[PDB]
């Protein structure tokens, strides 16, 4: 399980997870708030 | 020696029979780190409580709704309360968030430094916020009959005995959300229906539980 | 000793002798802005000013909005009172502004030398007889002479509790003023009033009810 | 030494001290002795409220009939108002409860006449004052106490006794106790209501709704009143 | 020692050396022993104001109901002439009081150094200092001839009481609306439906 | 208004190119029924775009020939005509959120190189470390001036330098 937080901290898992947070955080952000251009 | 969940095999090294309800049930070995593991004894014994305490109240509410009282079925019980009272929905709910926020931090910061809620810090206590053990806070207010300080084996014998009845009241609480989600009905209808015809009311007549 | 949270780790910058003789040492610095020493001692000036002018300005805020709730004093709402007071006024408001620009950036000046150097205004000669009561008091940002008047800070045995009473009083006029913004742009009303409504209703009318501060719920 | 069960063995913390002590605690409710000094304390004053209780129900029901107990505090008039005597009672027993409440926390502190310092309370133990409060004793205290407790525990369970048969007959005790001796195979709580798992059946509640008083509007619920054979 | 609850334990720094000392600080606000000096002199002052203050609200009242300028009530003593508009006099007291006042507090900051006349120099108060005692000319009848211990705590004793009675004046004035002896003449006239919860549930 | 461009609740080609995707999409639900999810999937298409052309409307934008709303880069023409909501409080905006990213990323290098193994934190990243750095990078322009102002910010000569200099 040590070995398996390892291999989740390895570079390309954090990359994947952080970037799909990011995604999807802008992705809601543009859902809730459809379509600003401006502010 | 000691009857583990799954008979034949031996349990995990990192199970060893000094918790409450230590069966040897690892198979995902979510719990090899030790401090990983006393995070998980806390967050087991959080969520049997909240658990055993919502059963009472789905149990009884239940039972007031079949015997002709007037309560509502828990799915529609929260509805009811805040529209028949005078009550708005997101005070209550900030409410809530205030009240189980302090407690809960204070939970948390318990957690991380052992002792160090019984400072004095809060309004003027100390050693009635200092914990027993991990998950076992028991001084003047959260064991105010004090069943912990005294027998301590038959304190053992209760703490086996809280760690088995919140399994138990986790898996009914999970019970009563598939019953639920399944038929539509209150969980001590579905009892009733049980009651009524045992062999053709069931899960296998549902029509959901197999779609076959 | 006391902290902001009890049980978490205090920093280390705010537990050393220059920082817990402060004043309102609780270890509350999370986003650790003050281990460099040179920094802390700027944002303690910081800290400092921003609590005086904030008491004085919440203060003008309240007192005259308390007052107009009573008999005497009509006077307008906070967030109008600039207005109503330059239709009563002489001057335009841009040489007003321009005048307090030249009048505060004098006396900031003044206290940027003293912040920059301790012993830098008592210059012999650069002041008529300002010079001889513009040194420090031995703690920068609590200056004597001419300021402080009274002599309340001549006894040692009240100062650490002068000094704590002034950054908790500071910190809940600061707190005050966010508040007052805050509640200005949400509901529309003055402070005064939006605690008449929290009194009147207080489990109907709050933050949760406005449809602004929280609009997911 | 008696026990709660002739033949079982009593837990480790009841040795047969404390007066009434006849080994009977399953949960273990007693091992520790802080905790144990204020339950002796709280099954004496439950006690004696209790035996006081069914005194003045008995006593009430014998001198007194067509005004039903439970129904005293509503059909009762007095030219007193009721938030005057609430007030008379609160002043009054929140006083008289924080003296005992004191002795109890403090143990032989408020022994003492405050208004006449001449009058002092003997030396004592806690929950059995004496002195003034016990002016005549018959016979030893090693015997009126077991006395005292036995009743009190037996008053406590008449008091819910009472409660339970005024909720589901609707009748005085004494009356309740006529309906038994008028029908003793007819009229029992297994007489009344059953639980079958095909279909439950509970008693009506004799005790109708939200009770009109001055314009207070008291609500009035019975006691577990969806679980009650 | 007298308590305020007998059988608790009472604050340390209380001994009785203060008129009135039983012992009653559940805040600890007398901890610092100057902040409790501040706090002594603060309760006579206040306790001695209130002892006036309800002196001047009952026998007003005590004479209006009986056999004499005004009868007007305590609170509305500001809608009357006096000869003059009220800001001149709050300018007089003012002055008067400043003068009074910084006087005192010059007694309080240093002990024996505001006992003689300024104008006329030869009058003087004894050596007798005791700060909020001051003694000589305020006590003109020759008092004080008893220790004081007694007398100094029925002054503080009268005093908390008539704190706390001007605290009802003004809590009683602001909730029946009415005058305090026309409020103990209708707690005299029924006391068992008129209490304070009678009148706040009759709101 | 500004550079000759009338506002975009003044425009006519702006109402145009709002008729005219309402005219395409109304053309394009015409063939379907009422409660089903491709009307419903149109109508939640054409509630859309009218919150979006009021709200660009609502906003101020200037329009030009075309009915397209335009932007004004210029700090102090913006803040005088009410356009400082499109390109200067978003530069200030972005700054803030890339300075953050750029002073986590140079106080976890900074963090690492100090082991016995910086490469080996690089290739797996040190989790509680970077979230500790990530939650206090909140205070980054305050720590990147008094960084700057204390000369640590900078390497001094010590660099890395070609045979020529
Ligand atoms: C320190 C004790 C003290 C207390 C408890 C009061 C209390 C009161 N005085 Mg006041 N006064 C006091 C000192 C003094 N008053 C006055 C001169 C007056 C006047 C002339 C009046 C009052 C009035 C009042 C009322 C103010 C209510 C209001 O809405 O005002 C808000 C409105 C304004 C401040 C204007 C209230 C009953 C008013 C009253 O009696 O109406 C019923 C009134 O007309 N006072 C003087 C002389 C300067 C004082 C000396 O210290
Ligand atoms: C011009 C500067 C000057 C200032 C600021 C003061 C200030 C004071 N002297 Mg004064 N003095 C001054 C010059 C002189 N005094 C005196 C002789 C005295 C005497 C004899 C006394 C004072 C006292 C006082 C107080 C008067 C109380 C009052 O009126 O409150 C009015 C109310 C207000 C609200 C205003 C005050 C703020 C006040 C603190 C009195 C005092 O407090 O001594 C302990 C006192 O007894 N003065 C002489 C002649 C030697 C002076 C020479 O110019
Ligand atoms: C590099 C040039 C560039 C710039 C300046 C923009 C800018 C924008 N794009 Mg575009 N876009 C780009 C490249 C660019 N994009 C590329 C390369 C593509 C193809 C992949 C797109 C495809 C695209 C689509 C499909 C959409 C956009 C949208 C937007 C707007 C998004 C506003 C937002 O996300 O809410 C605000 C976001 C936040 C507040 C998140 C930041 C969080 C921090 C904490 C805020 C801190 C503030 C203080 C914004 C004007 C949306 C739009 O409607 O345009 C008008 C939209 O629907 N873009
Ligand atoms: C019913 C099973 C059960 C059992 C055997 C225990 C046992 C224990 N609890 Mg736990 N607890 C429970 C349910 C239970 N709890 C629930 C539901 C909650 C959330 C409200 C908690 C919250 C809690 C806290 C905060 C603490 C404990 C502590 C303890 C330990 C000592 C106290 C004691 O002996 O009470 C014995 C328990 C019983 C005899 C159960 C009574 C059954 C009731 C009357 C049923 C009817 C209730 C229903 C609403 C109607 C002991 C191991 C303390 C501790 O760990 O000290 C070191 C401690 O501080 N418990
Ligand atoms: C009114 C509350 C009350 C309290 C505080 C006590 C307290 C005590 N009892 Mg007593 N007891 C009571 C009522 C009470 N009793 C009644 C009514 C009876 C007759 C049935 C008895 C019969 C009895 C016997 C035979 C003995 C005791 C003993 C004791 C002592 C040690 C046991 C212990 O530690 O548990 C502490 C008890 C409590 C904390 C009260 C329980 C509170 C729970 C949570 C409620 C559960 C009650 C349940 C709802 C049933 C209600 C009644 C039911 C019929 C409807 C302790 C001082 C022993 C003793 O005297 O040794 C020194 C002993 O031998 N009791
Ligand atoms: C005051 C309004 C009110 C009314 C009309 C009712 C009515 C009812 N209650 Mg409820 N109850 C109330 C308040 C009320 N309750 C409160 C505040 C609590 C928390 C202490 C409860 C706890 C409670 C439980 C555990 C149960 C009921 C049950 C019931 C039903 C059967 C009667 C009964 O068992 O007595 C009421 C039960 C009591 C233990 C008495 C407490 C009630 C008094 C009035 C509380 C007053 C306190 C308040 C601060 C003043 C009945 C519909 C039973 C039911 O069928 O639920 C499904 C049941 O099992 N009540
Ligand atoms: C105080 C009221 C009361 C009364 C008079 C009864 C009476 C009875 N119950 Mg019931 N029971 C009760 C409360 C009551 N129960 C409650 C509250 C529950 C829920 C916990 C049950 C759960 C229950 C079950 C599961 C069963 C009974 C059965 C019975 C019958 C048992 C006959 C027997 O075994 O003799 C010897 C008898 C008619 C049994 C039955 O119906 O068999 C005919 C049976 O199987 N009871
Ligand atoms: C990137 C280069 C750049 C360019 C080409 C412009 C261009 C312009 N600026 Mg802008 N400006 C800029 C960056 C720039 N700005 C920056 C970074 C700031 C913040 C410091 C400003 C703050 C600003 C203000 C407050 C004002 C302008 C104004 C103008 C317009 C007229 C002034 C001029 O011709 O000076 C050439 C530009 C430069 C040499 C670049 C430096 C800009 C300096 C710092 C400010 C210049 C303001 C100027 C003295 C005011 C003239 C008043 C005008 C009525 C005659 C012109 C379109 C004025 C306007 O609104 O006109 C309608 C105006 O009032 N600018
Ligand atoms: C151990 C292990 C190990 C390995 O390694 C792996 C694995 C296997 C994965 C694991 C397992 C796991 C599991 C099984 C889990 C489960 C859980 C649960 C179910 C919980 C619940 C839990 C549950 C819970 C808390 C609950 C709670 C509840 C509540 C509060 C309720 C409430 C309520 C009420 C009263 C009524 C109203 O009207 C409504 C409501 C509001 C609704
Ligand atoms: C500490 C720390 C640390 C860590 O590390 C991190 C963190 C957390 C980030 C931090 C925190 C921070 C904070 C919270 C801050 C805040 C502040 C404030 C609130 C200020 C105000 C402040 C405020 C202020 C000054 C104010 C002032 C005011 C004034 C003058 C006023 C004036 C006026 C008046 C009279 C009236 C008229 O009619 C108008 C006017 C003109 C309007």
């Amino acid at each position: 399980m040590k070995d398996f937080t390892t291999y989740l901290s390895t570079a390309p898992v954090i990359a994947t997870i952080w970037f799909t947070f990011t995604a999807g955080l802008l992705i809601e952000i543009n859902r809730y708030f459809p379509d600003p251009l401006v502010f | 020696v000691r009857p583990v969940w799954f008979p034949g095999n031996p349990p995990p090294a990192h199970l060893d029979g000094s918790l409450a309800g230590d069966y040897g049930f690892d198979p995902l070995f979510l719990g090899q780190e030790p401090q990983t593991l006393k995070w998980y004894v806390q967050a087991e014994l959080v969520h049997g409580r909240f658990a055993m305490l919502g059963a009472a109240g789905i149990i009884l509410t239940s039972i007031g709704a079949k015997v002709g009282l007037g309560f509502p079925e828990w799915y529609d019980a929260g509805k009811v309360v805040v529209e028949k009272n005078n009550i708005d929905f997101p005070t209550l709910m900030v409410i809530q968030f205030y009240l189980m926020g302090w407690a809960e931090t204070k939970r948390w910061y318990d957690f991380k430094n052992p002792g160090s809620q019984a400072d004095g810090s809060f309004l003027g206590f100390t050693e009635e916020f200092k914990g027993l053990e991990n998950g076992y806070p028991g001084g003047r207010f959260f064991d105010p009959m004090g069943l912990s300080r005294g027998d301590a084996a038959k304190y053992q014998e209760y703490k086996q005995k809280e760690v088995k009845n919140g399994r138990l009241a986790m898996i009914a609480c999970l019970g009563f959300a598939a019953q639920y989600a399944a038929t539509g009905k209150g969980p001590l209808d579905n009892l009733a229906d049980h009651l009524a015809d045992p062999n053709h009311v069931n899960f296998a007549t549902n029509g959901v539980s197999i779609p076959i | 000793r006391q902290s902001w949270l009890p049980g978490s780790q205090i920093p280390a910058h705010l537990d050393t002798p220059a920082a817990q003789a402060l004043a309102g040492n609780f270890g509350f610095d999370p986003l650790g802005l003050g281990k460099d020493p040179v920094a802390l001692r700027w944002y303690q000036q910081a800290e400092l000013i921003h609590c005086r002018t904030a008491m004085a300005g919440v203060a003008g805020i309240l007192i005259p909005g308390l007052l107009t709730k009573a008999g005497a004093l009509n006077v307008p709402e906070w967030y109008d009172a600039g207005k109503v007071a330059i239709e009563n006024s002489f001057a335009p408001w841009g040489s007003l502004l321009a005048v307090q620009l030249f009048l505060c950036g004098f006396v900031e000046a003044k206290r940027w030398q003293d912040i920059r150097k301790p012993g830098s205004q008592g210059e012999p000669g650069s002041f008529l007889g300002f010079e001889a009561s513009l040194k420090g008091t031995s703690e920068l940002g609590y200056p004597g002479g001419p300021f402080d008047p009274l002599g309340l800070s001549k006894e040692a045995d009240k100062w650490a509790d002068w000094k704590l009473k002034e950054v908790k009083n500071g910190r809940l006029a600061m707190l005050a003023f966010l508040g007052f913004v805050a509640q200005k742009y949400a509901t529309g009303a003055g402070p005064v009033d939006n605690l008449a409504a929290h009194l009147k209703d207080p489990w109907h009318v709050n933050y949760a009810t406005n449809g602004v501060s929280l609009p997911f719920l | 030494r008696p026990l709660w069960l002739p033949g079982s063995t009593p837990p480790a913390h009841l040795k047969g001290d404390l007066p009434g002590d006849f080994g009977f605690d399953p949960l273990g409710l007693g091992a520790n002795a802080e905790s144990l000094k204020w339950f002796k304390e709280s099954e004496l004053v439950h006690s004696r409220w209790a035996m006081a209780a069914v005194a003045g129900i008995l006593v009430q029901e014998i001198v007194r009939p067509d005004v039903f107990w439970y129904n005293a505090g509503k059909e009762v008039e007095s030219p007193l108002g009721p938030l005057g005597l609430l007030a008379v009672e609160f002043f009054l027993m929140h006083w008289v409860e924080v003296r005992r409440w004191q002795d109890l926390r403090k143990p032989g502190s408020v022994d003492q006449d405050p208004i006449f310092s001449q009058y002092k309370l003997p030396p004592h133990e806690v929950g059995y004052p004496g002195g003034v409060f016990a002016p005549f004793i018959p016979g030893d205290l090693a015997e009126l106490k077991v006395k005292e407790i036995k009743n009190g525990r037996l008053a406590m369970l008449a008091f819910v006794g009472f409660v339970m048969a005024a909720q589901v007959t609707g009748k005085g005790p004494i009356a309740a106790l006529q309906e038994h001796l008028a029908d003793p195979w007819g009229t029992t709580i297994f007489s009344k209501a059953a639980v079958v798992p095909g279909q439950a059946v509970a008693p009506p509640c004799k005790i109708p709704a939200s009770v009109s008083y001055k314009g207070i509007e008291i609500p009035t619920p019975c006691f577990l009143q969806g679980l009650w054979p | 020692l007298p308590s305020w609850m007998p059988g608790a334990d009472l604050p340390g720094y209380l001994n009785g050396t203060l008129p009135g000392d039983f012992g009653f600080d559940p805040l600890y606000l007398g901890q610092d022993p100057v902040k409790l000096k501040w706090y002594a002199q603060a309760e006579l002052m206040n306790a001695r104001f209130a002892m006036l203050a309800v002196a001047g609200i009952l026998v007003p009242e005590l004479l209006s109901n009986i056999g004499p300028g005004a009868g007007v009530a305590w609170y509305d003593a500001g809608k009357f002439e006096y000869f003059a508009p009220a800001s001149s006099l709050f300018g007089v007291q003012m002055l008067l009081f400043a003068w009074v006042e910084i006087r005192r507090y010059q007694d309080f900051v240093k002990p024996g150094s505001a006992n003689q006349d300024p104008i006329f120099t030869n009058n003087k108060l004894p050596d007798g200092n005791e700060p909020g005692y001051p003694g000589g000319i305020f006590d003109p009848f020759g008092w004080s001839k008893g220790d004081i211990k007694s007398l100094k705590l029925k002054e503080i004793k009268n005093g908390r009481l008539a704190m706390l009675a001007f605290a009802g004046f003004i809590g009683q004035a602001y909730t029946t609306g009415t005058t305090p002896l026309k409020n103990l003449s209708t707690h005299l006239a029924d006391p068992w439906s008129t209490t304070v919860w009678q009148n706040d549930l009759a709101r | 208004d500004i550079a000759g461009l009338t506002p975009c609740s003044e425009s006519k080609a702006y109402a145009k190119l709002e008729k005219k995707e309402l005219k395409t999409l109304e053309k394009r639900l015409k063939q379907y029924e009422a409660d089903s999810a491709p009307a419903v999937a149109l109508k939640a298409t054409m509630e859309r775009t009218k919150a979006r052309f009021a709200n660009y409307a609502k906003a101020g934008l200037l329009c030009g020939n075309d009915g397209l709303p335009h932007l004004i880069a210029d700090p102090g023409l913006a803040l005088k005509y009410g356009h400082a909501g499109e390109v200067f409080i978003p530069t200030f905006g972005f700054l803030y959120v890339a300075g953050y990213i750029g002073y986590v990323g140079r106080q976890y290098l900074i963090a690492v190189k100090g082991e016995a193994k910086p490469t080996d934190k690089e290739i797996i990243i040190d989790v509680p470390l970077a979230t500790k750095l990530a939650w206090q990078g909140a205070g980054w322009p305050l720590a990147a001036v008094q960084e700057l102002q204390r000369g640590t910010l900078l390497e001094k000569e010590e660099n890395i330098t070609v045979s020529p200099r």
